[PDB]
């Protein structure tokens, strides 16, 4: 998910704009909700998953506010001693403790029940036993009793009317998630909020730590803690789950890293490009980062000093002065479904074999094909997900930037051969895989883009509607779900905020018993491909101005 | 009026529920949602509960089985125990707005039941707060902020040791997963601040 904040210094024709483009995987109904509250201290215009209570994206006439996953390390993984000779019980601080434990029934539509039983401990829910060690695994999760209290307080700071108010409510949503502030007066700013650990000296966070009770957290780190900016001297606030702030620790999961090669790279050179931004400016940022290949920009360099003393008949000089030539943005053709340059095709060969011949080389079996991906890798329906750097590349990418990197090579990655070498063996095996396919034409080589499906499976793999109901679109785009733009005091209307959103394929997911599709149920779905938006109503003379219909309940709790 | 709760829909379809009270104004977006969203949500509701199984079988007896080893279901409503009677509002509101559009579709189904619910072969049943509560930890809490490989790290670190040795096992596992690298662009710029703590980096716990 990425989101771009620009105050008063960068904006122009107004003083604050917030875009955002969370990403959840793109579905039939709608992943999002929209919706607008008026009432009992709130006064709310957005679109929030799976319409929760509280309103993830949305502002309230004073203030906006957004999201993206932040991805800090709030779980740890305690390994409890069990005992052959008493099950049930673990050893925590010198004394054997009794397990909670539930029982469960799980009924099947034509089928046999199944009844198991779930486990829990003073750490967590157990995830997986040894048997064989008499070790149990229990999950520990910093925000464990939190969960009702942060849906609160996703609710209840859409009735702050400053930063000193809604900070007092990010200070209680306490899952790892980043959250976004503009308001009517220009100021804007950032919170990298949820619950951390206050972990005991020497233990190190990416790997189990044993649960008899000495490594046992201390507590909950405070909210100053947490980072936090507000007004930044930038004059904007960018962020596509990279690193909140120098020196903090991602998640310990093994495929995800906050190196130097990093996708926000990319909406910082379009805002550092421009000394101020309008809203139409802002919102074409979308654009352009949604059709931005990721890895050019990584390894063109290294491309580029391989190649430079090779004749110009040499075809894996040739495939670099094609990347060269290109701005790393991709197009469809005419037909709908080939990109009009090859670039991400051969950066994807390329990146594949160079990973076999370096990361994939060093380390063991099985753990080899955690670092093989290319990043390109997708189906028909095309990509689940944002595209990104692969951890591998990732990896990669310290390697060649030599002794710049600040990441020790224990292992040298190029295994004695000198990088240039490597770089250009792996441009002959994407030569002579992609010739082989088009020809040696270069410049005819139409290859196959991604596309985008509104999946009726939702997230988990369960049906939320018929399979008919899959929508498709012909160009794969990097963006959000759903995109939403407020805009703060504008110069060129006598309205205090402005706001747009686009909720595809549309507001309702109904069909009647007899077929008949709801009539907002497929109107955004032209818009979203387009990068086209609609109108959020806020102040009641907006919204009766553009009315459908009414209806008035008359209602005793 | 206290009683009223007035719904205007936009040209897009988009729901404004105005009301006086807590209640009232949370009870007309449950409802909205049940006109719009209903199968959705109700699929939602089996998923973050595992009870899919119940209706779609025994392709899916493993997922409601992960999904229930996942939470503590006495815990989420021991949370809802303790609120504050305006905090409980938002949730039994929410819950009792869908339940009124329920009912009126279990009572004229010809009309106004999803097709879906025909074509699945089952109907909707009445949501309470709990339900509620359980659609945010499961498509949230679930998705985005639990997410831990631990263990498979400590395999690979074995495999590593294995492998390099000792010490060195250790130093290319700092290669491959390190805990910061000082590179890495950040949303704070470092003239604003730094993170405090650090953090130890050889798996001093063994
Ligand atoms: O960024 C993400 O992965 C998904 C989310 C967006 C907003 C909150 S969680
Ligand atoms: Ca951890």
């Amino acid at each position: 998910s990425n989101m771009w904040v620009i105050g008063k210094s960068k904006a122009q024709d107004a003083k604050a704009i917030m875009v955002n483009g969370p990403q959840f995987g793109w579905y039939a109904p709608a992943y999002t909700y929209g919706i607008g509250l008026h009432g009992a201290g709130y006064d709310v215009t957005g679109n929030t998953p799976f319409a929760y209570p509280g309103l993830v994206f949305g502002h309230n006439g004073v203030i906006s506010w957004g999201s993206t996953a932040g991805f800090g390390d709030d779980v740890d993984i305690f390994a409890e001693r069990l005992s052959a000779e008493k099950p049930g019980y673990y050893l925590h601080n010198g004394k054997w403790v009794k397990m909670l434990s539930r029982e469960e029934t799980i009924t099947v539509k034509n089928g046999q029940a199944e009844t198991f039983t779930v486990w829990r401990t003073v750490h967590g829910n157990i995830l997986q036993t040894d048997q064989t060690t008499q070790t149990a695994y229990a999950k520990s999760r910093a925000w464990d009793g939190k969960e009702v209290a942060s849906l609160l307080a996703w609710t209840h700071q859409m009735k702050a009317k400053n930063w000193q108010q809604w900070t007092q409510q990010a200070a209680k949503q306490a899952l790892t998630i980043n959250w976004y502030y503009a308001d009517v007066n220009g100021n804007i700013g950032y919170v990298h909020t949820g619950a951390y650990p206050d972990r005991q000296s020497g233990h190190d966070p990416r790997l189990p730590v044993p649960g008899t009770g000495k490594w046992d957290w201390k507590g909950l780190l405070p909210f100053e803690m947490n980072p936090k900016v507000y007004n930044p001297q930038s004059g904007y606030i960018a962020n596509w789950n990279n690193s909140p702030q120098k020196d903090y620790p991602a998640s310990d999961l093994f495929a995800f890293l906050w190196g130097g090669a990093d996708r926000v790279t990319e909406i910082d050179r379009l805002l550092e490009q421009k000394p101020r931004l309008t809203a139409d400016q802002a919102w074409d940022v979308i654009r352009q980062t949604s059709r931005q290949d990721l890895n050019l920009r990584l390894f063109l360099p290294t491309l580029q000093a391989a190649t430079s003393g090779l004749t110009q008949s040499d075809p894996r000089r040739q495939l670099v002065e094609t990347l060269t030539r290109w701005d790393g943005i991709n197009l469809l053709n005419d037909d709908g479904k080939t990109w009009q340059q090859p670039g991400s095709a051969i950066l994807n060969v390329w990146l594949t074999s160079m990973l076999k011949r370096t990361v994939v080389a060093a380390v063991p079996m099985p753990f080899d094909k955690w670092y093989s991906a290319s990043g390109y890798e997708t189906t028909q329906d095309g990509p689940t997900g944002s595209l990104n750097i692969s951890v591998g590349a990732k990896i990669l990418y310290e390697a060649v930037q030599g002794d710049k990197s600040p990441i020790p090579q224990a292992v040298d990655l190029f295994a004695g051969k000198p990088q240039q070498e490597v770089v250009l063996a792996a441009l002959e095996d994407t030569w002579e895989t992609l010739s082989k396919r088009y020809g040696n034409n270069v410049s005819n080589w139409k290859t196959p883009a991604m596309a985008l499906t509104f999946r009726a499976n939702n997230f988990f793999g369960v049906p939320q509607a018929a399979a008919e109901e899959t929508r498709h679109q012909a160009e794969y785009q990097n963006r959000g779900t759903e995109n939403d733009m407020i805009v703060f005091s504008p110069t060129t209307s006598d309205r205090p905020v402005l706001a747009w959103d686009v909720v595809a394929p549309g507001q309702s997911g109904f069909i009647a018993p007899d077929g008949t599709v709801d009539k907002h149920y497929e109107d955004q779905l032209k818009m979203y491909e387009n990068f086209g938006r609609k109108s959020l109503w806020l102040t009641k003379q907006d919204v009766e101005a553009h009315k459908e219909s009414q209806e008035v309940l008359h209602v005793q709790r | 009026s206290s009683s009223e709760i007035k719904i205007v829909r936009d040209e897009y379809g988009m729901p404004h529920i105005y009301a006086n009270d807590t209640w009232h104004l949370f009870y007309g977006y449950g409802y909205v949602v049940a006109q719009d969203r209903l199968f959705q949500m109700e699929m939602a509701r089996r998923s973050t509960q595992g009870t899919v199984a119940e209706v779609l079988g025994k392709d899916f007896v493993k997922f409601d089985k992960d999904i229930r080893r996942n939470y503590w279901p006495d815990a989420i409503r021991a949370q809802i125990a303790a609120l504050s009677p305006e905090d409980m509002s938002i949730l039994q509101g929410y819950a009792d707005g869908m339940n009124a559009w329920i009912d009126k579709v279990n009572t004229n189904p010809e009309t106004l039941l999803p097709k879906q619910f025909n074509t699945f072969g089952f109907t909707p049943k009445r949501w309470e707060p709990f339900d509620v509560a359980m659609i945010f930890v499961g498509t949230m809490a679930n998705r985005f902020s639990d997410s831990t490989s631990e263990i498979d790290n400590l395999a690979l670190l074995t495999a590593l040791k294995d492998k390099y040795g000792v010490s060195q096992g250790m130093a290319v596992f700092n290669q491959l997963k390190w805990l910061v690298n000082p590179s890495a662009p950040t949303t704070i710029a470092v003239q604003e601040s730094n993170y405090p703590l650090k953090f130890n980096q050889q798996n001093s716990q063994t």
